């Protein structure tokens, strides 16, 4: 079958054995282990779990996940804790990748991994500007990617796409001034969700 | 018959990719013997 | 005499404007461009239009600047750059100084004073950086350059400039003094701020250096002074080191040979600009005090010993 | 295509690897010569941006735009090569290595660039992995890692090439790693023009790639998959 | 061979229609070079091809003196070329309309309007729709 | 191109031959007009034995395999080997 | 709920008053050094008005996160990272406020 | 006749500005590469006499390239206000024209027309280097056809 | 046919015209409003009807893959010109 | 397969000939003379520039440029109000509000193409089922004011009427590729 | 109203206010501030420009897409007035020249040009006509400009009965001929003042308040036919005014007592430059004038915006004249001018 990408089960069974090993070594401190299809292992841990699970994955002999790829919230508003903060690790010896999830809202923060991974020293500033997720023990946590005075973390799903503040030059103050936003053309939002069941195995129970 | 974009039969030619640098100038002893010998006739 | 002032001062302005034209054309042909072809017959009316754009644009009067040094630095910069040409030899000079090499050295440092007053009284942090790397650049070049001029005028016993052509009548001074010649060409690149040794104009680490806040008008008149210094020290290297054959019956033949040699030297200057990458203010000072100053002190030693070893004591005139 | 679990055809995989190494030559040439513009060597930017304009003409022949191409679609590429593009790729690939030799003839072995770029920004390899450096930032410091060699995406396990790694972690070693990666990119260009396979350009799953334009006017299911794959 | 390239320079000086044609090509195109004439269009452009030069330099134009009642001596722009010769000049085909003409349709424009910004001939945009909300007009008579 | 004196000066000053390899396309580019090619069929352009229910990739993906939710030492792979030196160029 | 650095409302108000202390030291150096336009009393009144805008809340979690946001604005105004225009965006002098009475809100548009 | 002398002095003062106009070593975008490609020797700036200076006091025309975000807006208006008084603005590309992508974003100023006057809108995501070299030809003929000393005379 | 308003404005072929008291006409002074001479409504009346023998015709607009998709038009009602909804070339039965 | 790029530091007993070669590489800077010879070799070349108002650029038949509405070979504007070309236009730059024409056919009242928006990507010309929208290979359509790059319908229609002699040749030479 | 002049919007850039104003003389200073405050609320303004497109180029940012129609015009030709007025509903008239040229005198630019603009306005039937004059316009003023402006008011009332004649005082702003005219006296190292500022008294009035008042006069339905005396904030004597200007600039302040005849001679032989002059004789006799307190005439507060004082906004406008020694001196480091009641 040339259309479908071929599936090798050897990486799935060794990632199942390694996810069994990480859930064995941290029983207080790992909630869920998901060895997905496309052969990626996701380890979902506590908001308190992040510093010793990532210290374990950085400094363990079989793990050796020294390089952190990205620190990323996704914002699902239908959960009690909206932001899935993920940490993508990378083994420089064992050639694999852990996608560590943890949960947060804006009011229960996570201890930051700057004390173990100095890769994430800008990723914490990126996710705190981007999602409103505060992090502890940081050297200088700061909004960096939005403006100097952009009130509102933009990548939350409660934030609109257009924004709130537009800018315009004014000759009255002889400076660039902020205005409440109004658009020449609106964002023509579509409804591209087809009403039929796309995937029969991925169906929620009623 | 299809007319797809293919390499020709016999393949393409060899592509140079190694670093080829010429050894221009001359030997450093005789190049110094030119320049020190330029001083002697000039001082004379 | 004033006819000689006007007919030496006008065509040196035409010559440095065409030096900026052949800078853009020679860097273009080095860089596989064609250069400013579209205005003039082959480019000739581009720098006249550059002066006629940059002088009919206005300058700033900034609050942060000091206005007296803001208006008194570039009038100095054009005066000193056009006044180093008046002891230059040609066949027979416009003004024959008794000792003109010291005038060239001191007023060439006074051009850096015009640059340095621009750097302080321009009153930016970028301009203050440009002023202090002017200070560090002259810290690199000045002692080395005067030791070079001293150690070649141990072969020509006076500081006069006509004595250089009556010394260099028989042979060039490139052939006895090529370790002087390579480091003098490097040191006058450091003098006139060209693209290996161009810091203080910057353009690739900082924004403009001495003319950050200097708008059109005074930036153009600094540009006038800078390329006047380029063609000036090109002609000074041409007269002092590869000085051509001098015939007293035919001075115009020697002037044509001197101008073919000076366009070769200016093409070598812009060729060096479009051949080498740029220095640093630390490494510039480092090798001009490390790989130059023991070597030019030893060349000072050897040319001190040269009226003793081979017994050529130079005459006074 | 991984999320849809869709393999592209091997012609799509080799044109992906071929234009990804044209893309690698593009970014390495802009990287080294714009870093030369940041140093002060203005001239390799001009002499290599002529070749970058030639490869932008290759981009414009294969897709239509100079830069913002939008050509590598999910499920194979959008359109085919124009007829006789690969002869021009071979004619450019003959002459580009002399330009690489000329730029490193001016810039690698000389005192000014060598003194400006040796022992500058010396990164420890363990501090580089702690800071999350990747690719040429790792290969300057000498830790052996290249995603076309250790986790082979597309058809990069079929081609054989060399990974340039440094031994002192500096600016000069990173520039030499980029120039040697251009030369090994030329080797992947030679291998792609040796073993480019026949086939089709997008995937033949009509629910993943859009269908062909000749079959869209004639067949109804191609019009459904065209319509509901494009809205 | 240096006298052969000097004869080439003398030939391209003397080939561009005398001294007046030499000076107008020298001060319009700023490139004195001669090739064969592949075709003159309806406006007055003279198209030239010389295949011994580069890919890109081999196809060039000499523009009009008049275009739509405008003096175009020193004022020459990009969109003066006709669209049927645009494909030849930008190297999208190897066939000029003198050799292979395009298809002519009854609605097509017989003269190329050039690029026309900051002119009284000018595109300005508008709605291309009717009045969607029709108003209620008052009656012309009073209530009593 | 230029004549033989400037060509020999260019070849000496670069250090190698330059008339063999140009960055300027004279005739090495082929004809810009082309014969119209024929795009071939795919491996799913079949009249017979061609089903999306066998050819699908969008429905062979299941929900992810949850291992643990609420024996010797385990590695995520075999530990990878270092690469070899290149036979074309060991050093530089 | 696991709290952020201020445990209770008294310690949260203590860190609020420390941040207001740092803003009250911060404003005259900002007006003198930014080549600003505003009166320094107008700047301190705008700081007090921006505190009274958000001072109707109870929860020490959101009070401590407002302390974190105010410390970010504090360090972006001490280290000169917020400019003249970025400081003056808080005043909104390009735009009259929307009318609080019903009749002008009826007149000016469809605003509820 | 004095109006002929005034219009010929207007052409002589606009010929210098149409020929030797000096742009800006700008950046910011995808569109930074195509300014470098107009510097590149296929479609060339410097053949026209169009020189990338870095300083705003020495620049004569500003090529705004690509996206102009909300943080970049005082970092564009400060630079344009420190350009000296013949100030022409090219907007390279659709993100400087009206926000090509990111029109509906939270942090793009929707075109360069919101901040500075732009004298020529050059469209594309690539404007090709020949396409805004046409754009510099059209600004060149625009400030050729402007009349400054003529309306100084009749006033 | 390009019609003219009492204000002199060309009527756009969709039927758009600006009113005499409208303030949106002030973009048209010292400029011009673009209207094409070849009206798409009037450029189908010059097309002749196609007398064909087929009960069901197939149309593609000419060229195959150049034009519209190959759709099928009924011709049973002889009093009505059986049109192609993509294009508008009128077809009619031979008998 | 890895490969070292800078690894030669070894005391390999440097003799008199190689030591004078290194001491003549320094103190004459003959590799800077070598770089001077490299730039001397490049200054004697006929350059790669073209003179663009008289010598125009190399392009492609697939070069996507100014947007244009095409027409059928026997009159009759090709656009049929499908609205899949703004569901694919990723800038959301196309408004095409339409009506029945009161002639039995199906056309558009409004087109809008925003040239100060839009991505110049060829998504619309690959989504157009009749090839009505096309991207004709202009690039000389730079305007001076912001109004003139908001192409509604009439500018688009006489643009395609202006450029139908070249666009139809490009589609006739290109329609086997797509 | 029409179907597109109806104000569906929220008063910003892309919002429609329906205030279709032909702003005659919009190229300068009061025009740039009122075109800013007109496109701030959002409208299609019509700008007739006499000068080049480059000196009106900085007005292109002052509204939304296609909301500013720049039409060139000559003052003599009636068709140039007609094609700019005839599609509008409100015409603002800010035609002003404080000096004289060869083609335009002191009197014709304030009489015959608003005569032609209001004649085309009454021919085209626009609603409101915001003619701006000076509030010291009379028949017995010593300067010729106020004598021209009073009979220009008389002729614009003769040809337009419902014309809103807004009468500002000396308008102060960022590029004005009042504050920079008083603060550019430092190059002569003395201020030659008319009777040492002891017989003349002024009310400087802010340009955003004048432009906000003109915008609210266009939007005010009951203000048609009025004559707005437009003096606002606190009344300063001229000695304390130039003392406030030079104490905020921190330059050398030596007020030279020179009489009106010799100082008008200084202005007469100073205004002979063929460019825009530094001072003129009618500018000198407008410095020596007393703006009276208006009796039963409406102003800022009944129109809807309060006048900002000179002390609140003088650091906006006097920063372009200081040195670096006293550049960062704020409001409280200088002394305010003394406020008189007469
Ligand atoms: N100092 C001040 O600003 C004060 C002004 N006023 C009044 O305010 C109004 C506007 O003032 P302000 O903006 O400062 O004045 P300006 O000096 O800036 O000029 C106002 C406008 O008038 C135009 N204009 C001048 N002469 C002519 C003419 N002959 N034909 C056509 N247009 C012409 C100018 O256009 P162009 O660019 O072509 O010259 C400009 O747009 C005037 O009525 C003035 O009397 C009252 C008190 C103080
Ligand atoms: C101008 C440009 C720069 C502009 C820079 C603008 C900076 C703005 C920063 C962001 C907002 C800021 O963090 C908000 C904050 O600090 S707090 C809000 C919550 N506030 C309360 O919850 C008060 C509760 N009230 C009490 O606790 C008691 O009533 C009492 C007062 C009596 C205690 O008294 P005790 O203590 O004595
Ligand atoms: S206009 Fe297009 S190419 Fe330029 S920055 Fe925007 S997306 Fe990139
Ligand atoms: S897809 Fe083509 S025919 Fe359909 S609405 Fe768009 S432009 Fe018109
Ligand atoms: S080219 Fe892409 S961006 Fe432009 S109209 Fe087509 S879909 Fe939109
Ligand atoms: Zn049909």
């Amino acid at each position: 079958r040339p259309t479908v990408r071929p599936r090798s089960d050897v990486t799935h069974k060794q990632l199942s054995a390694f996810g069994e090993y990480v859930a064995e070594i941290l029983p207080k401190y790992v909630q869920q282990v998901q060895v997905s299809c496309l052969d990626e292992l996701e380890i979902c841990i506590h908001p308190d779990g992040v510093i010793p699970t990532l210290t374990f994955l950085r400094d363990h002999t079989n793990a050796q996940f020294k390089s952190l790829a990205d620190l990323t919230a996704v914002d699902v508003p239908t959960r009690q804790n909206r932001f899935e903060i993920v940490y993508n690790l990378l083994s420089l010896r064992f050639n694999s990748r852990i996608r560590v999830k943890t949960y947060a809202d804006e009011l229960t923060p996570i201890d930051s991994i700057v004390s173990v991974h100095i890769a994430a020293n800008w990723y914490e500033r990126e996710v705190w500007d981007m999602f409103g997720v505060f992090f502890f023990n940081h050297p200088d946590l700061r909004r960096i990617l939005t403006d100097y005075g952009f009130e509102g973390h933009p990548f939350r799903k409660d934030f609109p796409l257009t924004g709130y503040v537009e800018l315009r030059y004014d000759d009255e103050v002889k400076r660039v001034v902020a205005e409440p936003v109004e658009l020449a053309q609106e964002f023509r939002k579509f409804d591209l969700n087809s009403p039929w069941e796309a995937f029969p195995a991925y169906r929620q129970p009623p | 018959k299809v007319k797809q974009d293919m390499p020709p039969p016999g393949g393409y030619g060899p592509i140079d990719y190694k670093r080829n640098l010429p050894r221009r100038g001359l030997s450093g002893y005789s190049m110094f013997a030119v320049g020190i010998g330029a001083l002697i006739f000039g001082y004379w | 005499f004033f006819i000689n002032i006007l007919t030496l001062l006008v065509p040196i302005l035409i010559a440095m404007a065409f030096l900026t034209l052949v800078e853009r054309k020679i860097l273009g042909y080095m860089q596989l461009r064609k250069g400013p072809n579209i205005v003039g017959p082959y480019g000739i009316l581009q720098p006249f239009a550059d002066a006629m754009k940059l002088f009919m644009k206005e300058p700033m009067r900034p609050l942060t600047t000091s206005m007296s040094l803001f208006i008194i630095a570039p009038t100095l910069s054009l005066t000193l750059a056009l006044s180093l040409w008046v002891p230059l030899p040609m066949p027979h000079p416009l003004i024959n100084l008794n000792l003109g090499i010291l005038f060239i050295l001191a007023t060439s440092s006074l051009s850096v004073y015009s640059i340095l007053w621009s750097g302080w009284a321009s009153n930016s942090k970028y301009s203050l950086f440009g002023a202090l790397r002017a200070v560090a650049q002259t810290i690199s070049y000045e002692v080395t350059m005067a030791i070079i001029l001293l150690s070649v005028l141990l072969m020509n016993g006076s500081y006069s400039l006509q004595t250089l052509i009556t010394t260099q009548e028989h042979m060039w001074l490139l052939l006895p003094a090529w370790p002087m010649a390579m480091m003098w060409f490097i040191s006058t690149l450091a003098e006139t701020n060209r693209a290996p040794f161009d810091l203080t104009e910057g353009e690739s680490e900082l924004v403009s250096g001495f003319n950050v806040e200097y708008a059109a008008g005074p930036f153009a008149l600094f540009f006038m002074a800078e390329y006047t210094n380029i063609i000036l020290m090109n002609a000074l290297t041409t007269i002092i080191f590869l000085g051509p054959l001098y015939y007293i019956n035919l001075p115009e033949l020697y002037s044509t040979n001197f101008m073919m040699e000076a366009l070769l030297l200016s093409s070598t200057f812009l060729w060096i600009r479009a051949s080498y990458p740029r220095f640093r203010y630390d490494q510039l000072m480092h090798l001009l005090w490390k790989n130059f100053l023991p070597l030019t002190l030893a060349l000072c030693m050897w040319h001190i010993s040269l009226p003793i070893f081979t017994a050529g004591v130079p005459p006074y005139m | 295509e991984k999320l849809l679990n869709i393999q592209p055809p091997p012609r799509a995989q080799w044109i992906r690897v071929l234009f990804g190494e044209i893309t690698r030559i593009l970014n390495h040439i802009m990287a080294v010569t714009t870093h030369a513009l940041d140093i002060g060597a203005m001239t390799p930017f001009f002499w290599m941006f002529e070749e970058r304009e030639k490869m932008f003409e290759f981009y414009e022949r294969v897709s239509g735009a100079r830069m913002h191409a939008a050509y590598i679609r999910p499920g194979g590429v959008h359109q085919d090569l124009p007829l006789g593009l690969l002869d021009d790729i071979y004619e450019f690939s003959k002459n580009f290595s002399l330009r690489i030799d000329e730029v490193e003839e001016m810039l690698t072995n000389n005192r000014i660039w060598r003194n400006r770029t040796v022992d500058i920004g010396v990164v420890t390899a363990e501090d580089a992995l702690n800071y999350g450096f990747s690719g040429v930032m790792l290969r300057g410091s000498g830790i052996q890692w290249d995603l076309r060699k250790t986790q082979p995406y597309d058809v990069y396990d079929q081609v054989e090439f060399d990974v340039p790694i440094g031994s002192r972690g500096d600016c000069y070693d990173r520039y030499l790693c980029r120039v040697e990666e251009m030369r090994q990119s030329l080797r992947i260009i030679e291998q792609c023009l040796n073993k480019m396979p026949p086939g089709e350009i997008k995937v033949d799953d009509a629910k993943v790639s859009p269908p062909k334009r000749a079959e869209m006017k004639t067949s109804m299911e191609s019009l459904i998959h065209h319509f509901k794959l494009y809205t | 061979e240096l006298v052969e390239v000097l004869k080439r320079g003398v030939q391209q000086v003397t080939g561009h229609g005398g001294l007046r044609g030499l000076l107008r090509v020298f001060f319009r195109a700023n490139d004195i070079r001669i090739g064969t004439l592949v075709g003159e269009d309806k406006y007055g452009n003279k198209y030239y091809e010389d295949n011994k030069q580069f890919f890109g330099r081999h196809r060039w134009v000499i523009y009009t003196t008049e275009m739509n009642g405008k003096n175009t001596f020193w004022d020459v722009d990009g969109s003066m070329v006709p669209p049927e010769w645009h494909r030849w000049l930008h190297c999208m085909t190897d066939d000029p309309p003198t050799t292979n003409p395009p298809t002519a349709r009854k609605f097509i424009w017989t003269n190329h309007k050039f690029n026309v910004s900051a002119t009284p001939e000018q595109y300005v945009p508008y709605s291309t729709t009717r009045k969607k909300i029709h108003e209620w007009v008052p009656p012309s008579t009073p209530y009593k | 191109s230029a004549t033989r004196v400037i060509q020999k000066l260019r070849n000496w000053a670069s250090g190698q031959d330059l008339q063999a390899k140009l960055q300027l396309r004279y005739q090495e580019i082929a004809k810009r007009t082309q014969p119209p090619p024929k795009l071939p069929v795919g491996p799913s352009h079949k009249l017979s034995n061609n089903y999306y229910c066998t050819r699908d990739g969008r429905r062979e993906v299941v929900p992810p395999s949850i291992i643990m939710s609420s024996k010797k030492a385990v590695t995520p792979a075999p530990p990878m080997k270092r690469w070899e030196l290149s036979k074309d160029q060991p050093y530089l | 709920v696991k709290p952020i650095f201020s445990r209770d409302l008294n310690e949260a108000k203590r860190r609020v008053r420390e941040l207001y202390r740092a803003w009250y030291r911060e404003v005259p150096n900002t007006v003198h050094l930014m080549q600003l336009d505003i009166t320094v009393k107008q700047g301190r009144d705008k700081v007090r008005e921006m505190f009274m805008k958000n001072a109707h809340v109870t929860d020490p979690r959101v009070v401590d996160l407002l302390v974190i946001k105010g410390k970010m604005e504090l360090q972006e105004t001490i280290k000169v990272w917020k400019q003249r225009t970025h400081v003056m965006r808080f005043f909104h002098e390009t735009e009259t406020p929307r009318p609080k009475d019903f009749l002008s809100k009826f007149y000016m548009g469809h605003d509820p | 006749r004095a109006e002929y002398v005034v219009t010929k002095l207007d052409d002589l003062i606009n010929w210098a500005r149409r020929s030797s106009l000096w742009p800006m070593t700008f950046g910011l975008a995808c569109c930074a590469v195509e300014m470098m490609h107009m510097a590149a020797p296929r479609y060339d700036m410097d053949r026209f006499g169009v020189v990338f200076r870095a300083s705003p006091r020495q620049a004569d025309v500003m090529i705004v390239a690509g996206t102009l975000t909300n943080k970049m807006a005082p970092a564009l208006r400060k630079v344009y206000d420190q350009m000296p008084e013949p100030r022409y603005v090219v907007s390279m590309g659709s993100c400087a024209n009206g926000g090509g992508y990111y029109h509906y974003s939270y942090s793009v100023v929707r075109g360069c027309d919101r901040i500075v006057p732009v004298d020529i809108y050059v469209p594309g995501c690539p404007p090709t280097a020949e396409a805004l070299l046409y754009g510099i030809l059209q600004l060149q003929r625009k400030i050729k056809r402007e009349q400054k000393l003529k309306i100084w005379y009749r006033r | 046919g390009v019609q003219v308003s009492p204000s002199g404005e060309k009527i756009t072929h969709t039927g758009q015209v600006y009113d005499e008291k409208d303030y949106r006409r002030v973009r048209f002074v010292d400029r011009q409003k673009e209207v094409n001479e070849n009206f798409a409504i009037d450029l189908i009346a010059q097309q002749p009807v196609n007398e064909v023998e087929h009960r069901i015709i197939a149309c593609d607009g000419g060229g195959g893959a150049l034009g519209h998709p190959k759709v099928y038009i009924n011709l049973d009602k002889e009093t009505k010109t059986g049109t192609c909804g993509y294009c508008g070339l009128q077809f009619k039965q031979h008998h | 397969t890895y490969k070292y790029v800078n690894k030669k530091e070894q005391e390999s007993e440097v003799d008199m000939k190689s030591a004078t070669d290194n001491a003549a590489r320094i103190l004459m800077w003959t590799e800077l003379i070598r770089g001077l010879g490299m730039t001397l070799s490049y200054l004697f070349r006929e350059p790669a520039t073209i003179n663009y108002p008289f010598e125009k650029g190399p392009l492609s038949p697939r070069f996507r440029g100014e947007h244009a509405l095409r027409r059928y070979p026997s009159g009759e504007e090709r656009c049929i109000a499908c609205k899949l070309c703004e569901a694919i236009c990723p800038a959301q730059a196309i408004t095409i509000e339409a009506e029945p024409r009161a002639d039995g056919s199906r056309r558009t009242t409004r087109y809008d193409i925003d040239m100060t928006k839009c991505i110049y990507c060829g998504f619309c010309q690959e989504a157009c089922p009749v090839d009505a929208i096309v991207e004709g290979p202009n690039f000389e359509f730079s305007t001076e004011t912001h109004e003139e790059l908001l192409y509604n319908k009439e500018k688009l229609l006489n643009n395609g009427d202006k450029w139908e002699a070249e666009i139809a040749a490009n589609i006739q030479a290109d329609y086997l590729y797509r | 109203l029409h179907h597109a002049v109806i104000p569906h919007g929220k008063g910003g850039r892309s919002s429609v206010s329906g205030v279709v104003a032909t702003v005659f003389g919009a190229t300068g200073f009061l025009g740039r501030y009122v075109v800013n405050h007109l496109g701030r609320m959002g409208s299609q303004v019509i700008i007739p420009y006499r000068c080049d497109v480059y000196d009106i180029m900085h007005l292109r940012l002052m509204g939304d897409l296609g909301q500013l129609t720049f039409l060139e015009w000559d003052a003599r030709d009636k068709d140039s007035i007609r094609k700019a007025v005839q599609h509008s509903n409100v015409v603002i008239n800010l035609i002003g020249r404080e000096w004289e040229t060869r083609n335009f005198d002191f009197e014709d630019v304030f009489v015959n040009i608003p005569r032609a603009i209001a004649q085309a306005s009454k021919e085209a039937g626009v609603e409101r006509f915001i003619h701006v004059s000076h509030l010291n316009a009379s028949m017995k003023s010593s300067s010729k400009s106020l004598r021209s402006k009073a009979v220009g008011e008389k002729e614009v009332r003769s040809v337009f009965p419902e014309a809103i004649i807004i009468r500002p005082s000396d308008i102060f702003g960022r590029e004005d001929r009042f504050l920079n005219h008083f603060a550019n006296y430092r190059w002569f190292l003395a201020v030659p003042l008319v009777s040492l500022g002891f017989k003349t008294v002024k009310q400087p009035v802010y340009v955003a308040d004048v432009s906000k008042g003109i915008v609210n006069a266009t939007k005010d339905p009951d203000a048609v036919g009025k004559t707005f005396a437009f003096t606002g904030p606190n009344r300063y004597l001229l000695f304390h005014l130039v003392k406030y200007i030079f104490g905020m600039t921190h330059r050398t302040f030596i007020p030279y007592p020179l009489p009106l005849f010799v100082y008008s001679w200084i202005g007469k032989l100073f205004g002979l430059s063929p460019f825009e002059p530094w001072t003129t004789k009618d500018k000198v006799e407008r410095i020596h004038i007393s703006d009276v307190m208006p009796t039963d005439l409406p102003g800022l507060e009944d129109l809807g915006v309060q006048p900002t004082p000179l002390e609140l906004k003088s650091i906006e406008v006097l920063r372009r004249h200081r040195t670096y020694r006293w550049l960062s001196s704020e409001i409280e480091e200088t002394k305010p001018a003394k406020t008189v009641n007469y």
